[PDB]
């Protein structure tokens, strides 16, 4: 878990 | 206690109250004014009719029943005048 | 249990009896419906003649051919037994036409 | 315990059985008749017998009157389209032929051809046969368009705002904008006769195509004045449709507190008239769980677009565009719900079942591809980077670059270079790129999408921050940008507060980010200021969970249209 | 006053759908190796789709796939029995 | 060379396309014509306009009149029930609602149905529509158990013999012994009216029920009871029938001496009157690798299986349970195979092609998705055993795992716990927990296998054998219980050398665990002799393995009927 | 290769 969800 | 159907050739079919009762429009029949009853069909020929007055001694009897029902029989050159007198009839 | 339909011209009472009842109460049950005396009325099954004495059960009015559905037709006599109609003969459609 | 069967039924059963020496006299039974003798046609299994019989526009349109079981309808329809039998194109085809010979024939005969094919279009725009409804709808057009009077003129309006539907549900976007220049036209012609129609039903139907083409600056000035032409003697579903449109556009906006007025009145309002069975409900709720998804209440969004579904599960069958929309939903939702929790297996089913059908009912080069095939490649460039496997860790990145490009293709073919949604597909290249570790290119799609989106956007906006998330992701944890990912990371902590508040979930992965750019320099006085409220953003959470069902969250008349639509206009 | 009291588990579809067998029976789990020294903790398990199977068919259907077997919804247990 | 067409096939494809006008006519064509028509209303892919005729009753019963191009509509039906129109309930129920309104008739007409539900009925159990065939069959059943004369009961036993064999393929057995006590009703009334009615047909179907069931005791009683009414004038399907279904019973009371002339004699019989592209070709072939496969003949019994189902997957279309028992039984053998390679992609796309047609067309609680279930599940095991990934070795055991303990209910639920399959699939799950690192199931699993196995069938049998095995290979090789091992080892080489000699296969698991049963304990002179003999088996191994195929083992005319019958009872 | 075919 590094980023966030898409857009 | 019976009820006195006529049909289209003017057969008579009179069968008990508790039968016919099955069916919503004759309920309607022998609901208002229309309180053995004479009731109008002069749209349902008798060879139609006798199938219906058939299925309602078939109707009530089988009410709840525990067995397997048998399928109540309507043959083929029948079975698509039976089923505009079915509508008509609500039964 | 014997569900049977009786016709003297135009007329079909769709009553009821069991298979041991016999055609003296039979007979009476009609007579609360077309209020006749009983004695003159005399009914006929394919040609044939009934004792009031013997059961329905007994003539040939078993609960086999006496189905709600399909119910066992008896003449009445005071035969003239009028038939309901002819249905719409469909085409036999594999036949050549 | 074993009822007797209704004669009704028994004929009906029997009748059936005699279908080839009855197959025309069925034709003369009563209205009610018919329906139920072709149902009985489709639960036999006799798919073969009832497609020849709805691909003739003289049965069919009997059957469409039968407005008590058009639920059964609709899934008899679908099941001979999966079946294979194409009765919307013949359908299309059958009216197509019969409106250009009654052109020439009285205007009282075309009155009535006119009103047969609203009910076959409007079937077929509700079935979701969107591209063979709008052939039935031009040709309605062509019959209105012949005459210039005052009858026609009110459906020739009817028929363009109903032709404004069929194309924004089938991204055919270019020509949805001139028809309603065309439909300009028509209320203005009678406007000027003396006559005042609705314009609710016509204002409120663009504000879709604009919403879909990304134009929410230009969506919420139609939504105005859609309110405006609300009056009492609309039907339920014209307020539905408009209240959802007039929510979906509210939500781009940044401003929840009135998109929650609309749709949870709107929630009501379809439920209340339409049941909680109806196809139209179901479109409520996807645009209900869509509100819910942007306002960080993803839990209870999964559970309406769930529900959404499973009304478009049991009232349309299989391979359908409404089962598709809702899948491609909530697969989406799923993902961002199990985002955390890492358990894309029921959001990856619903990706993939999306995806099959609209390659199986839209052609390749269809836009609704691009959201159907980029959200399951969301959820694979997520589910290798959680398994522990290498041979799988390079094919679902390919798997899933290839899907990005084609949904970057066609959003690109009809968006344009410069949209929102195209550049919303660059974000999601710029996060594939960071696990496939080609940072080459990640810093540019990233960097791109930021550049489109706040220029359109601008640059206070909830969509504008998630893409800057990304980019300050991938300076801090692998290009050690820290001189400059510090400054990303602020604006969308600050921005994500503003908006949504404390509790908003996409914090978490912004302040584990921001807390490694500082233990990465050594700075460790500041990473205790972060892990005193980290802790607090998890406090805040267990009281934010409250995990209660939004079905009754809009409960039983809450307020009737008039104070929702006054609330909405007074406020602004 | 003596009584007598039939207790059952209030679930309508009463058969586990997975094992498949009665879900007051025991699973096919625990109705294969020990089914008297592991029948006394062969519990069941309901969901938030108000799903119940039994607790040992339930969990060796999650060491797979995620979801209920019935509807595939995300599966999260609400209540057990013990 | 470019040869002209025939004007009749020529006039086919013109009326062909002017179907819709004249879709009323081609009703009253002759038969020959009328078939021709609707086949190339197929060849098309005009299956809604062919679908839309099938559905009817009267029009089916012409093109079942056709008896030589059957193989056209047994492919023609097929493709119908994969398109998505349910022809064979309807007709099923077509028929059962239209013969239920001349119950009352006269027995002219009563006999005339009875015909029709023969060929139609007859059609849906030879296509494997067994619950569809069923309610033909009943139907037929009832015309013949209403009017009581001479004829009617030599109708009704073969009524109960066709629907005991849709019983017996549906998986219906606690009906099929109440329709063979039903057939003694009307064969013991018939006997008694000086006509002894042939009980060769009838006996052969329990010789595959309790077959199925595995009371092999109790088949193989039925076994010579339905050969001893074997008789020169008894139609060929009738005779092949029961020669198939006596090598079943014959191979597994492990008596193959019996068992190869018969089934060689059945495939050549099948091959003579029906052809090498039949459907009772190809069911005699599954029935001959079911022999070749038992008596550890595999090379040449994947060849069968792949030679009936190539003959199935060109009459019997793409979903078909006849397809799919194919499938799923030369996915067992292609595992049985390719198990020493330990290369299993064949087989799988068999296995999982087979559950893939199971699923779609029978309910998820048949029985005849335990065999399905199970067969695939064996090669799971397998492919993750042989892979190095250890997240695929613990996804596919457990996947594995599912399939068992699903098929294992499956045969608990319908055969009882006390059964032969029951049983087979506990020393399945024996094998499925060695493997997954539960050491301790394992072995409770294959007592309680044995147990089974050893009490029903006996102390020496293939079956119970071929589990010791496994619990032996499970005492040997990883929980070190070497004292018990030695025992296990010997008793499953004794009795496979009882019954197959040194040529069989499973001896190489045996002798190889017999060397690592002493490497650990000491007394290493025996693993020079014990490697010797697994030498010696090598060798030997290579010897009868390279015979020709056998499918011309049976080669043409090697004997004659009524000839058979007589050497196998004598013997 | 550690066990025999599966029964
Ligand atoms: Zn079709
Ligand atoms: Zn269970
Ligand atoms: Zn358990
Ligand atoms: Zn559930």
């Amino acid at each position: 878990l590094t980023r966030n969800k898409g857009p | 206690m019976y009820v006195k159907l006529i049909s289209s050739d003017g057969h008579e079919f009179i069968v008990k109250r508790e039968h016919a009762l099955t069916s919503g429009t004759i309920k309607a029949m022998l609901s208002g004014p229309g309180q053995t009853n004479e009731v109008n069909f002069r749209e349902i020929p008798s060879h139609v009719l006798s199938k219906v007055c058939m299925y309602f001694t078939y109707k009530v009897r089988y009410t709840n029943s525990s067995t397997e029902i048998p399928e109540f029989p309507i043959a083929p050159e029948i079975a698509l005048e039976l089923l505009m007198a079915a509508n008509f009839l609500d039964c | 249990d014997v569900f049977l339909m009786i016709r003297r011209h135009k007329t079909t009472i769709f009553t009821d009896a069991k298979e041991s009842s016999t055609v003296f109460e039979l007979k009476r049950i009609v007579e609360g419906i077309l209020k006749r005396p009983p004695d003159e009325q005399r009914l006929y099954k394919d040609d044939q003649l009934l004792d009031d004495g013997k059961t329905l059960g007994e003539c040939g009015f078993t609960s086999q051919t006496a189905r709600p559905q399909a119910p066992a037709t008896v003449g009445l006599a005071f035969l003239c037994i009028e038939p309901f109609s002819s249905p719409p003969e469909l085409p036999d459609v594999m036949k050549p036409q | 315990e074993w009822i007797p069967e209704t004669l009704y039924n028994t004929a009906i059963s029997a009748v059936v059985d005699n279908y080839i020496r009855s197959r025309r006299d069925i034709r003369s039974l009563p209205e009610n008749i018919q329906f139920d003798v072709y149902y009985k046609l489709y639960q036999q299994g006799r798919l073969c017998q009832l497609g020849s019989e709805f691909c003739e526009l003289e049965v069919f349109a009997k059957v469409l009157r039968a407005l008590d079981k058009r639920h059964l309808l609709h899934h008899c329809f679908q099941a001979l389209m999966d079946h294979g039998v194409k009765v919307a194109s013949v359908l299309a085809y059958s009216f197509s032929r019969r409106c250009s010979y009654i052109a020439e024939s009285d205007a009282a005969v075309k009155e009535k051809a006119i009103q047969v094919g609203f009910v076959l279009g409007g079937f077929l725009s509700d079935a979701g046969w969107y591209s063979d409804a709008e052939k039935v709808f031009l040709s309605c057009l062509q019959l209105c368009t012949l005459h210039d009077e005052m009858l026609h003129w009110f459906r020739a309006v009817e028929c363009c705002v109903r032709l404004l539907h069929v194309r924004n549900g089938n991204c055919k976007y270019h020509l949805g904008e001139e028809t309603f220049k065309l439909a300009q036209t028509y209320m203005d012609k009678l406007s000027k006769h003396g006559q005042q129609a609705n314009k609710a039903a016509l204002y409120g139907e663009l504000c879709a195509l604009l919403f879909a083409k990304s134009h929410y600056d230009e969506a919420y000035k139609w939504c105005i004045e859609a309110m405006k032409e609300i009056t009492a003697g609309l039907p339920v579903k014209v307020v539905v449709d408009v209240l959802r449109q007039a929510s979906k556009a509210c939500v781009v906006k940044r401003e929840f507190k009135k998109a929650e007025q609309l749709i949870k009145h709107a929630v009501y309002l379809a439920r209340d008239h339409f049941g909680s069975k109806h196809p139209k409900y179901s479109d409520t709720l996807l645009d209900y769980g869509f509100y819910l998804l942007n306002v960080d209440n993803i839990c209870q969004s999964v559970a309406i677009y769930q529900a959404a579904l499973d009304i478009r599960q049991s009232v349309f069958g299989g391979k359908n565009i409404h089962v598709a929309t809702a899948h491609e939903d909530l697969a989406y939702s799923s993902y961002v719900h199990q985002y955390s929790s890492g358990k894309f297996d029921n959001a990856l089913f619903h990706a993939e079942r999306a995806i099959g059908i609209i390659t199986h009912i839209l052609p390749e080069d269809h836009l609704l591809l691009a959201s159907s095939k980029r959200v399951k490649a969301l959820i694979l460039e997520e589910i290798a980077i959680d398994c522990h496997n290498k041979e799988t860790e390079q094919r679902l990145l390919q798997e899933a670059h290839d899907l990005h490009l084609s949904s970057l293709q066609l959003a690109k073919k009809a968006f344009g270079e410069f949209n929102v949604q195209t550049a919303k597909h660059y974000g999601n290249l710029g996060r594939l790129y960071q696990s496939m570790r080609k940072f080459k290119e990640a810093e540019e799609m990233h960097i791109k999408a930021i550049q489109i989106k706040e220029q359109l956007l601008g640059q206070e906006d909830y969509e504008v921050a998630l893409s800057v998330g990304h980019l300050a992701s991938l300076y801090n944890y692998d290009m050690n940008q820290y001189e400059n990912a510090e400054k990303l990371y602020l604006r969308s902590i600050a921005i994500g507060k503003k908006l949504f508040g404390e509790g908003y979930s996409g914090l978490e992965y912004d302040y584990r980010g921001l807390i490694k750019l500082y233990n990465s320099i050594g700075n460790y006085e500041k990473v205790f200021e972060y892990h005193n409220v980290l802790s607090n953003w998890n406090r805040l959470r267990d009281r934010q969970y409250s995990v209660t069902d939004a079905l009754e969250d809009v409960s039983t008349s809450p307020q009737s249209t008039e104070e929702v639509v006054q609330s909405f206009l007074i406020s602004q | 006053w003596n009584a007598v009291a039939l207790w059952a588990w209030d679930i309508v579809v009463d058969n586990c759908a997975i094992c498949r067998n009665h879900i007051m029976d025991l699973c096919i789990e625990c109705q294969a190796n020990q089914a008297s020294a592991t029948s006394e903790e062969c519990t069941v398990a309901w969901g938030v789709c108000n799903h119940a199977f039994h607790f040992h068919c339930i969990s060796r259907w999650l060491k797979t796939r995620q979801v209920c077997p019935l509807d595939n919804r995300e599966w999260e247990f609400q209540k057990y029995g013990h």
